[PDB]
RNA sequence: CGGCACGUAGCGCAGCCUGGUAGCGCACCGUCAUGGGGUGUCGGGGGUCGGAGGUUCAAAUCCUCUCGUGCCGACCA
RNA sequence: CUUUAAUGUUUGAUGUUCUAACGUUGACCCGUAAUCCGGGUUGCGGACAGUGUCUGGUGGGUAGUUUGACUGGGGCGGUC
RNA sequence: AAUUCCUUGUCGGGUAAGUUCCGACCUGCACGAAUGGCGUAAUGAUGGCCAGGCUGUCUCCACCCGAGACUCAGUGAAAUUGAACUCGCUGUGAAGAUGCAGUGUACCCGCGGCAAGACGGAAAGACCCCGUGAACCUUUACUAUAGCUUGACACUGAACA
RNA sequence: GCUCGCCGGAAGACCAAGGGUUCCUGUCCAACGUUAAUCGGGGCAGGGUGAGUCGACCCCUAAGGCGAGGCCGAAAGGCGUAGUCGAUGGGAAACAGGUUAAUAUUCCUGUACUUGGUGUUACUGCGAAGGGGGGACGGAGAAGGCUAUGUUGGCCGGGCGACGGUUGUCCCGGUUUAAGCGUGUAGGCUGGUUUUCCAGGCAAAUCCGGAAAAUCAAGGCUGAGGCGUGAUGACGAGGCACUACGGUGCUGAAGCAACAAAUGCCCUGCUUCCAGGAAAAGCCUCUAAGCAUCAGGUAACAUCAAAUCGUACCCCAAACCGACACAGGUGGUCAGGUAGAGAAUACCAAGGCGCUUGAGAGAACUCGGGUGAAGGAACUAGGCAAAAUGGUGCCGUAACUUCGGGAGAAGGCACGCUGAUAUGUAGGUGAGGUCCCUCGCGGAUGGAGCUGAAAUCAGUCGAAGAUACCAGCUGGCUGCAACUGUUUAUUAAAAACACAGCACUGUGCAAACACGAAAGUGGACGUAUACGGUGUGACGCCUGCCCGGUGCCGGAAGGUUAAU
RNA sequence: AGGACCGAACCGACUAAUGUUGAAAAAUUAGCGGAUGACUUGUGGCUGGGGGUGAAAGGCCAAUCAAACCGGGAGAUAGCU
C-alpha cells in the first residue's frame, strides 16, 4: 500500500511511503546473519573507487538460497520479511526436514503456501526448475547464468525474465533490460515475479532519506575547477565542452562495452 | 613572522 | 582554540616507535641513519 | 574620434579579387486576361556604380583624397 | 610438356564440425576443519578469448615546451 | 530585469521634495524554455523599498557610576635609528628643504595634551613594464605519451566443405 | 582570627587522556614568581603509592594490522589463505566504618564473596580446536511501579534572647546506616509434561530443529523496590578535657512517621515506526574420537592458591594542548534549599575563591555602563549602534494557501496582598476497624492523618502586582533561492554547493567504472524497480524551431591507408 | 508523527564594538543560528604528494598548499640587484 503524507512539515510534504503490512514486524531469523559492515566505497587499497558512498543505518546479512539445491524436499514459508541488502523481500522458509533457509519472494508470496525445487516440482510462482524443465513463457524470476553457479538475473522487486525460446542445449531469455540472451538451459530458475513491485514507486521526499541509505551528495562537474574535473570554471557557470566522466570518457552514449569472451552468448542487445 | 597589516590586503594593495 | 598536538602514546608507539619503524625496509633505514649520527634516542621509546 | 568593411536602377546583393561588360530577384511601367482590380501569362525601361580622378588603351574595381553608415575596439590600474 | 577446367598435393579467404593447447570469478574430490593456491575429476567455452613483439587510428587523460622585436608605458594598429 | 549601454527612458503610485522602490509600457544596446522559461504557499542571521512603535542615531550635547589616562613606590618592554648643535617664510635645487640663498623670528630644560611635516614606521610594490624568469590552468598550439582501438606473427592444433 | 565580597550544572567533587614527583614534612629566598615575599607548582634534603575482589596483564573478538605456504612483481616489494594480533565493546568476585602529615573498596575493625587445586564424605557417564543454546544489541514514544532526594510533623539535645516583645501555635541543630544473606513483590516474557518418528544442524547427539499424538492447565524463567537480617555494631547533634593554639583526644541523645519526588532503576521491558538495528568468548547443553572398577562429573564440609604491573598529585587546569603561573581548547561522573516549566535565571548550602603590583588623585581623551528638557531617523551608504518588545490564561486574528499553514498574525482583558466559599475546598495519598481468602509483599470495604491547586465573592496597599533576574518588536510591497542542511579553519554563509524530484546515457555481471606494471580489491556478498556517469533542481503550467559545424550511435558497399 | 515549534547543555559563527607591540599568530563582550538530526561527541582505524580527501572554496592533508614536509642532485641557473 503506498501512501501520502500530510505536509506536517517540509521534507514530509513529499514524502511517500510503501507500507506492507504482511511483513514480520520484529527480529529475523537468528542463525541466517552474518555481519556486513559497510564499506565506504573504499578499495582494498583505501582508495575511493566507486564514489558518493557512505554512511547508512547498521545492516545485519540475511542469507539467502539463490542456488536452490533442496530438491525433492517441500516446504512452507513461515513468514514474509522486509531485508535491508535488497529491494525485494525474502520469506523464511522451512523444509520438511526440520531446516530453514531464506528465498526471494516471488508476487504470489503468502504465509502458508508451499515450495519444492527440482526437476519435478509443480510449476507454480515459487518452485525452482531447470529451465531445461520450464514450459516457454514462462516468467521466471532469480535465474542463474552457469548450471549450479547461483542465480544473478532478475533479483531486483519487481523483476522477472521471460523464456521466448530453446533450440538445441540453449535458452534465449528476455531480461528486463530488453537485452536477448542466450544460456546454458540446464540453468536454474525460479517461477514467477519478484516481488514489492511497488517499490519503484516511494518519493523519498527529503535528503536525509538517501543519506541514510548510504548515499552520499554528487557534485556536478561544472561545479569544480578545471584542476579537479574535465567540467567548467568559467567565471560563471560556462560549460564548452563534449560531457565527460570525471576521468575524461565521454557520458552521453559512448558503449564502453568490450567483452568478446561472451558476446557469443547476446543475441539482440537492448535499445 | 609578518606583521597582520604587512599580510592584510586591503592595507597593502592601496593604489592600483 | 584547539592546537595540533593532540598528545597519545598508544598512536606515538604505534607511528614512531621502534616495533613500527623496524617494520619497513625505509623504517630500518630510519635507525641506521641514527646510529651512524650516534643518536642518543634512536626513537622516543618507553 | 580611431581602426575595417561596404553603400551599386524603386530597393537589396553579384560583377571588384585577377581594371573593362554592369547582371539578377521582386517592384515600377506597358501589353493581355477579366466587367474591373488584384494576381498572372507576356514586352520594354531603370545604377554620376555613395562623392571623386590619378595610374592607364581601360578604374565600381587597384591606389589615393573623402562622406556618412554598419561593425571592432576607447581597456590594465 | 595448356586457357576453355579438376584428381593428388605444399599454400591463403570464408563456413561448418572436433578436442588436444588456452580460459573458466560452474560443480564435486584431496592436500585441509582453509571462500587463498595447487593437484584431481567434470561441465562450459575452445584454437576464440587473452598475452608478447611489431603496427595504423584515437589520445589535454598525462608530460615537456613554444607563443618575436620595434613602440614617445604596454596592448590593439602599423612596421621588419 | 541579478540581463537596458543610451538611462535619473517614459507613464502611473508613494514623499514637501524619490538617480532607489512598487505598477506598467516594449525602443529586449545584449531574456527565453532542463549551462531550464513563467509562476509559487511556506521557509531565510538572504538583497532592495515603505510604515507604527522606539529612541542620544541626529538637532546638540549635559551630568553621573565604574576601568585606564595623571601623581608616589616596586618591577620594567617595543618597533626605529649614517651622524645631529633637529625654527618660520619666500626662493633655489634630482624639479614638494630643519640642513642651500635671502630674510624673519627665537633666553636654557621638562610635564600633560594633539597629529600638520619629518615624502613618518612596518613589508627589496601587488599594480605597470621588463627577463630569450617560474608555476599551475586551457585548447582544433607543438612534440611525445599512459589509456582505448586496429591488423600481422608467435603461444596455435585437427578435420571436411 | 572577626567582618566584607565572589562562584555554587561551579570558580564544588571524583576520574580518563596527558603530564611524571608537581603529593607530604622540614629547610632556604640568590635565580624562577610580571611587585615585596617570612609564601610557592621555585632550590636542597628526607618521606610518601600496601589489593584474590578497582585497573592493567589475562580469555574474547570489531575496524584494521601482520601473515608459514601461496598468487603477483626488473630488484626493493604487492595482495592474501591457515592463522596471529588489535578496545573504543563481551568476560568471576567487597561492602559500611576507622585510621596516615602524606595511600587506602589496597592498611585496620565489622560483615562478605569469586574461581581453581587438593582431601574427606556421599552421588553419578565423563569427554572436544566440533553441533545447538545463550551472550545479542535500532530509533522514537507512553505511562505505571520505585529509589536517590526533599519538605513537614514527631522524637532527641540545647536555647529564653545586647533593642519593644518571645513558657510558646516560639528559636537552633540532629534525626545517618552498606555489601552480603533471606524473602521473590509492582510488573515483563512464555502453555507445561510424557511417548514415538524423521531427507536438517559437514561426523555424532538424549541437544536444537520438524511431525504426531497423550494429559493436566499452573508450571517455569525474568524481576525494581520494600521487608527481615547484617546492626546491643557503626556513624552521630552536642558535650568535657587539654593542646606546641595547627589541631589532638575522650564521651555520646534521638536515629520514627507522613507527604512530595527525578532525566536514576524496574526497562536489554512495554507500544510503535522504518532507515531494519556488531563480533567472539566466558556460561548452558549435546554428543565424536576416547575412557568405562579407573579417570572424570555433581554436592557438603574442610583446607590451600589468586602471581605480576598500576595505585602519590593536577585533571575545564598555574601540573594536560596553547613558547608564558596565557581571558583560549580539553571526554566521562556527581548535583542540595527559596522562587521557577527548567541542568534557564536570581539569591544561598556543602564546599571553593577575591584572580601575585599596590597607594592616591577625581583633568582632556579612550574603554564599559546609567539618566536626560523639547523634538523623534532630521543621523547615515544603511536605523550601524542603541532604544523598544518580552510571562500565563482567556477573548480575538487579514491577504494568500501545497489546506499543514500564514499564527504568538494583528489587538484586547486579567494578574499583588487579606478574608470568606472551605477553622484547608476540588484533587492526590492513605493507616486504623469489619468481612473475604489459593493466608500474602494478596485482595475488598474502609476513611483517620497527611498533602493540596485553581475559581469566584468581598475587602485592601502602591505611581506601578508577568513589579527584580529572566523574557518575541510588529506590519505592508518586492528580487533570489523551494524547504532542514553545506562552504572559503584565519576579510566572502550567499543568489554559491547539496538536496529530494526530473531527464539523458552507460552497464547482462568475470558488469560499466575506479585503485592497481600484476596478483588482486572496491562496484556488491548487489544484478536493470540494479549500478556508474552527466546535466537539471520541491511544487504548479510547461519545455517551441535547427543535425549545416563539432561529438556520439548505426552503417559487411566502394575510394585511400600500417606492419607484413 | 516530524531533516516540526520555543528554549539551556552541546554544535555553530550573521552584526557590532573592543582588541591589532593582543589576555589571544584569530579571541573577549552584547546580541545571533541549529538544538531527535544530512545532529553532536570520546577512543581507535584507513586513504600520501600531480597523490589523498573535498554537500566544491583551490577547501583541507600538523599555525605551511594552484602541488606538504625532511634529506639529496646542489655551489640548479640568474644576460638581474
Ligand atoms: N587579528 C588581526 C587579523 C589578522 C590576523 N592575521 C592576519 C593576517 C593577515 C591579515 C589580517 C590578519 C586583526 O587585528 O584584524
Ligand atoms: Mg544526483
Ligand atoms: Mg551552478
Ligand atoms: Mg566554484
Ligand atoms: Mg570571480
Ligand atoms: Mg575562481
Ligand atoms: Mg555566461
Ligand atoms: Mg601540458
Ligand atoms: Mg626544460
Ligand atoms: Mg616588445
Ligand atoms: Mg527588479
Ligand atoms: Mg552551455
Ligand atoms: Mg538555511
Ligand atoms: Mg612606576
Ligand atoms: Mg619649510
Ligand atoms: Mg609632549
Ligand atoms: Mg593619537
Ligand atoms: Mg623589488
Ligand atoms: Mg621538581
Ligand atoms: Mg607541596
Ligand atoms: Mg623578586
Ligand atoms: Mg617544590
Ligand atoms: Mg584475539
Ligand atoms: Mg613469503
Ligand atoms: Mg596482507
Ligand atoms: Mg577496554
Ligand atoms: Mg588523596
Ligand atoms: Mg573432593
Ligand atoms: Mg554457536
Ligand atoms: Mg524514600
Ligand atoms: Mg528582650
Ligand atoms: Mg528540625
Ligand atoms: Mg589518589
Ligand atoms: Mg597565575
Ligand atoms: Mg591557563
Ligand atoms: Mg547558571
Ligand atoms: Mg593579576
Ligand atoms: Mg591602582
Ligand atoms: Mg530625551
Ligand atoms: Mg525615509
Ligand atoms: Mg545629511
Ligand atoms: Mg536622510
Ligand atoms: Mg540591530
Ligand atoms: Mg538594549
Ligand atoms: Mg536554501
Ligand atoms: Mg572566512
Ligand atoms: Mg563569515
Ligand atoms: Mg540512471
Ligand atoms: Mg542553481
Ligand atoms: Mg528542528
Ligand atoms: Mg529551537
Ligand atoms: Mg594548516
Ligand atoms: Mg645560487
Ligand atoms: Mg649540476
Amino acid at each position: 500500500a503506498v501512501v501520502k503524507c500530510k505536509p506536517t512539515s517540509p521534507g514530509r510534504r513529499h514524502v511517500v511511503k510503501v507500507v506492507n503490512p504482511e511483513l514480520h514486524k520484529g527480529k529475523p531469523f537468528a542463525p541466517l546473519l552474518e555481519k556486513n559492515s559497510k564499506s565506504g566505497g573504499r578499495n582494498n587499497n583505501g582508495r575511493i573507487t566507486t564514489r558518493h558512498i557512505g554512511g547508512g543505518h547498521k545492516q545485519a546479512y540475511r542469507i539467502v538460497d539463490f542456488k536452490r539445491n533442496k530438491d525433492g524436499i517441500p516446504a512452507v514459508v513461515e513468514r514474509l520479511e522486509y531485508d535491508p541488502n535488497r529491494s525485494a523481500n525474502i520469506a523464511l522458509v522451512l523444509y520438511k526436514d526440520g531446516e530453514r533457509r531464506y528465498i526471494l519472494a516471488p508476487k504470489g508470496l503468502k504465509a502458508g503456501d508451499q515450495i519444492q525445487s527440482g526437476v519435478d516440482a509443480a510449476i507454480k510462482p515459487g518452485n525452482t526448475l531447470p529451465m531445461r524443465n520450464i514450459p516457454v513463457g514462462s516468467t521466471v524470476h532469480n535465474v542463474e547464468m552457469k548450471p549450479g553457479k547461483g542465480g544473478q538475473l532478475a533479483r531486483s522487486a519487481g523483476t522477472y525474465v521471460q523464456i521466448v525460446a530453446r533450440d538445441g542445449a540453449y535458452v534465449t531469455l528476455r531480461l528486463r533490460s530488453g537485452e536477448m540472451r542466450k544460456v546454458e538451459a540446464d540453468c536454474r530458475a525460479t517461477l514467477g515475479e519478484v516481488g514489492n513491485a511497488e517499490h519503484m514507486l516511494r518519493v523519498l521526499g527529503k535528503a536525509g532519506a538517501a543519506r541514510w541509505r548510504g548515499v552520499r551528495p554528487t557534485v556536478r562537474g561544472t561545479a569544480m575547477n578545471p584542476v579537479d574535473h574535465p567540467h567548467g570554471g568559467g567565471e560563471g557557470r560556462n560549460f564548452g565542452k563534449h560531457p565527460v566522466t570525471p576521468w575524461g570518457v565521454q557520458t552521453k552514449g559512448k558503449k564502453t562495452r568490450s567483452n568478446k569472451r561472451t558476446d557469443k552468448f547476446i543475441v539482440r542487445r537492448r535499445s | 613572522t609578518s606583521k597582520w597589516f604587512n599580510i592584510d590586503n586591503k592595507i597593502v594593495d592601496h593604489r592600483p | 582554540m584547539k592546537r595540533t598536538f593532540q598528545p597519545s602514546v598508544l598512536k606515538r608507539n604505534r607511528s614512531h616507535g621502534f616495533r613500527a619503524r623496524m617494520a619497513t625496509k625505509n623504517g630500518r633505514q630510519v635507525l641506521a641513519r641514527r646510529r651512524a649520527k650516534g643518536r642518543a634516542r634512536l626513537t622516543v621509546s618507553k
